[PDB]
């Protein structure tokens, strides 16, 4: 696709003037100083309400020319304790997927409002990762303990 | 003689629809550019994302306003 | 040598014919600095268990070998073992494209080996459990194994 | 008993019905559904941060003329 530059330009565009509080999506620079638009620095606030308040987690975002063909792909920096999340940091959710629930039409701004949404929603039947799916199934108690201290430790400031 | 009715939904102009869908975009993509407080410049956007994490002054939420 | 050509193509045969000091030769012969490849070796060790004391000694030997000059090296990450495990047994996905394979008996035998054994990393256990719990049509396809090597891990 | 509502997708779409306090939401999610080209087992809509139901009225759910539902995709975690 053609298209992949110029709209990754208007998504970024569109998302100075108007995008979700708490969240942050910064392109990178390339090393002439023009901005990235394949490779953008994320952050997702846990949502209030839920035992993921309070940390602000990295995300990186890596797109290819394909885009919006294609869904980027999504890695927590550094990797993060969630059923759903690869040991490589990769967020493994449906509308990420090429086909499952993934379309052209999904924005940035959603995947982001989304990938924030799976954090208090996993999916345990399917887990990406031994140590979270564990825990979760063994004292739901210890595992909410667990996000906690995960979000004080990613508490921003 | 009917009771369920949409009255209205936000639409955009026909050159910003085209782009919306040239760029296989939601339709209501650039309906902010419709907005009365919008100014068509914004800066050369240099801005990192560090200083955008600090310009949260750690205030993830909402309140009164 | 010749170990090398078994490893491309098990057998209980082949596994026998390397003599008694097979464990060893496994064991000096993969690289365990890596779990992926020491992965790669016990499970190609544990598919030729069979129930009879020569083979099932001789391939619960090979295991120990290996494994105890795996848990001992800083070199090696025990979690990130028992993962790329469970991924090959098909337990657990991987962003990479693993063949898996039919018949869990001998991986499942192994294990229930090598988790009583002291040298087995003790808080790896809860982890290998809830796998071995999880719902699996192959799991299934060997209940006995499955059953008691689950029996083994409760005991923990 | 002539009320106004706005409903507001993830898309950022916004679709505005008029409708009676008495009348069942179902006809509105539908009607959305049908405007917006999407099944309706494949989305949810929500006030005040809780779902709401095929019975449901905005009699029950205590709605004001300019308020607003949501509507979200459905996704799941792998």
């Amino acid at each position: 696709s053609g298209i992949a530059l110029s709209r990754l330009a208007q998504e970024r565009k569109a998302w100075r003037k108007d995008h979700p509080f708490g969240f942050v999506a910064v392109p990178t620079k390339n090393p002439d100083g023009t901005m990235n638009l394949m490779n953008w620095e994320c952050a997702i606030p846990g949502k209030k309400g839920t035992p993921w308040e309070g940390g602000l987690f990295k995300l990186r975002m890596l797109f290819k020319d394909d885009y919006p063909s294609s869904p980027p792909k999504c890695k927590f920096e550094p990797p993060l304790f969630h059923p759903n999340v690869y040991p490589s940091g990769t967020v493994c959710l449906s509308i990420l997927e090429e086909d499952k629930d993934w379309r052209p039409a999904i924005t940035i701004k959603q995947i982001l409002l989304g990938i924030q949404e799976l954090l208090n929603e996993p999916n345990i039947q399917d887990p990406a990762q031994a140590e979270a799916y564990t825990i979760y199934c063994q004292n739901r108690v210890e595992y909410e303990k667990r996000v906690r201290a995960q979000a004080k430790k990613f508490a921003p400031s | 003689d009917d009771d369920v009715l949409i009255v209205y939904e936000l639409t955009p102009t026909a050159e910003q629809k085209a782009l919306a869908t040239k760029l296989k975009l939601p339709p209501t993509f650039f309906c902010y550019k419709n907005r009365p407080d919008y100014v068509s410049e914004e800066e050369e956007d240099d801005e990192d994302f560090e200083t955008a994490v600090k310009k949260l002054n750690g205030k993830l939420y909402l309140d009164g306003s | 040598a010749d170990v090398s050509t078994f490893l491309a193509f098990p057998s209980p045969e082949k596994l026998l014919r390397l003599g008694p000091k097979s464990s060893v030769l496994i064991a000096q012969q993969t690289d365990t600095s890596d779990p992926e490849k020491v992965v790669s070796a016990f499970l190609k060790v544990s598919s030729v268990f069979k129930d009879e004391a020569t083979v099932r000694m001789a391939v619960q030997d090979a295991v120990d070998a290996l494994m105890q000059k795996a848990f001992n090296s800083s070199s090696f990450n025990s979690n990130t073992f028992l993962t790329r495990l469970l991924v090959h047994m098909g337990l657990l996905k991987s962003e990479d494209k693993v063949k898996a394979i039919a018949n869990l008996y001998g991986p499942l035998m192994a294990l229930n080996h090598m988790v009583q054994q002291d040298y087995f990393p003790k808080a790896l256990a809860p982890l290998l459990l809830a796998f071995v719990t999880k719902p699996n049509s192959a799991l299934e396809s060997c209940s006995f194994a499955r059953h008691s090597l689950l029996q083994t891990l409760y005991k923990v | 008993d002539h009320i106004n509502l706005k409903v507001a997708g993830q898309d950022g779409s916004v679709v505005q019905f008029k409708i009676k306090r008495h009348t069942p939401l179902s006809k509105l999610m539908k009607a959305y559904c049908e405007r917006q080209g999407l099944s309706m087992r494949q989305i949810r809509f929500r006030f005040d941060g809780q779902p709401i139901n095929e019975t449901d009225t905005p009699a029950q759910l205590e709605m004001e003329d300019e308020d607003t539902i949501d509507v979200f995709q459905q996704q799941t975690g792998g």
